[PDB]
């Protein structure tokens, strides 16, 4: 249920 | 490899096309081929790699969870004893997921991580390593479940140490790393207090650094900060 | 076939599980294996076959259209001349789509259609035949594009003749056949007037037959009638 | 742009 990071970053 | 005859630039171009077409298995094959050319990846290329495999494994994880729920229902008290089919098919999806995770971890180990010396690349790859061990941990049962978990922890911890020394608190890679390490603590390592602490410290130290940012960098950072807030709200 | 060692009932059970998990390539492989057991399919089994392959080819069609649009842009006046990559990758997706269509048409020809004597089954399979030739027609260029189109037309026409003799105007298979034949006329055969006429006659003859139906059959029929109305609104 | 039939019917 926790949100993790999107694939694309900085 | 089936992509060994295709030009690196063509593989990258086709990965971008596959992303537009929502053909993520293709995208991952193209980026795997690009990685196997042996050159380091640019920032954009690292993101394409991450997008492709995250979407592939994301479909498998969603399917595995549907199937695991059905399987556990079929083991409840008062459930008609079907045959081996639910377990077999959950195992099929599980084995394909593990294969994808092993492939990604193989690319990082041969030889993306060892050639990554800049903080932005080395932290990105070490976070990836933690993530894909975390996906393996989600389906792991106990035999090497402990060692998988400690492999995820180790990779995230090394990435955290570098990111804190080398990147500002608002850096989106640093933020996404801390977000995912906090999910690890909460969902995998049975450490909700560590998860909550990390999420709140990360959020607050980014908040205090937003004033240094352009409008465009501000948007990127606050996007991931909101995910930290969303988890804190779920967890508290 | 890789499914030759698995029980028919197990293949059907696993197709249902894959549908729940949104694993439609798996679902199609399971139903292909079920068909290749050589027994006729029940109504439910025919629907599982259709769901699996329609979702598989639906993803390919959506990707092909994205890629075809990019390709035609790259051929416009004033566009930087990229390399062969867009065409190559559109061709890759196109060839995989054609393979899926050929596989479905192979199952119908060997030997689903020839063993189907009831109207509900024979019309369902002949509509399927028309549909998958229509998908082939969407990507066909001219060499055998005409013969593909006439293959779709022939299959739909045979299905229409049976359905009008053997099924009531509200029958959902009859309705979905006429809907899809009308799309064929409009999108493939450059016959918008035939499309509009068929859609309006179908709708009106179903409307006049709704009074014979139960509440549950009423819902099924009016659902497909609404698609006919939606197309008429788009087309007029 | 035209709507075609859903996969599952009667
Ligand atoms: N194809 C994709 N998914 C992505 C490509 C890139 C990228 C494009 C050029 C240079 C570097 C990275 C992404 C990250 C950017 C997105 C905009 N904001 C700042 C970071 S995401
Ligand atoms: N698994 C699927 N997608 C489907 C299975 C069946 C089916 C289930 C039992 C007997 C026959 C057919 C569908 C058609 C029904 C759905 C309800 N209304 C009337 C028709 S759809
Ligand atoms: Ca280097
Ligand atoms: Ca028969
Ligand atoms: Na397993
Ligand atoms: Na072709």
């Amino acid at each position: 249920r926790s949100h993790s990071s999107p694939a694309s970053l900085q | 490899g089936a992509m060994g005859s295709m030009e690196r630039a063509s593989l990258i171009q086709k990965a971008k096309l596959a992303e537009q077409a929502e053909r993520y298995e293709d995208m991952a094959a193209f980026m795997k081929g690009a990685v196997e050319k042996g050159e380091e990846l640019s920032c954009e290329e690292r993101n394409l790699l991450s997008v492709a495999y995250k979407n592939v494994v994301g479909g498998q994880r969603a399917a595995w969870r549907v199937l695991s729920s059905i399987e556990q229902k079929s083991n409840e008290e008062g459930s008609e004893e079907k045959g081996p089919e639910v377990r077999e098919y959950r195992e099929k999806v599980e084995t394909e997921l593990q294969g994808v995770c092993d492939t990604v971890l193989g690319l990082l180990d041969s030889h993306l991580i060892k050639e990554a010396g800049d903080a932005e690349s080395r932290v990105f790859y070490l976070k990836m390593k933690g993530d894909y061990y975390r996906y393996l941990a989600e389906v792991a049962t106990g035999d090497d479940k402990k060692r998988i978990i400690d492999s995820a922890r180790s990779a995230y911890q090394e990435a955290m140490d570098i990111s804190k020394k080398e990147m500002p608190p608002t850096n989106p890679i640093r933020l996404g790393l801390a977000l995912n390490f906090s999910v690890f603590h909460y969902e995998i390592a049975n450490s909700p207090e560590e998860a909550i602490s990390l999420a709140k410290t990360t959020f607050d130290e980014a908040m205090a650094d937003l004033h240094t940012l352009s409008e465009d960098s501000y948007k990127d950072s606050t996007l991931i900060m909101q995910l930290l807030r969303d988890n804190l709200t779920l967890w508290t």
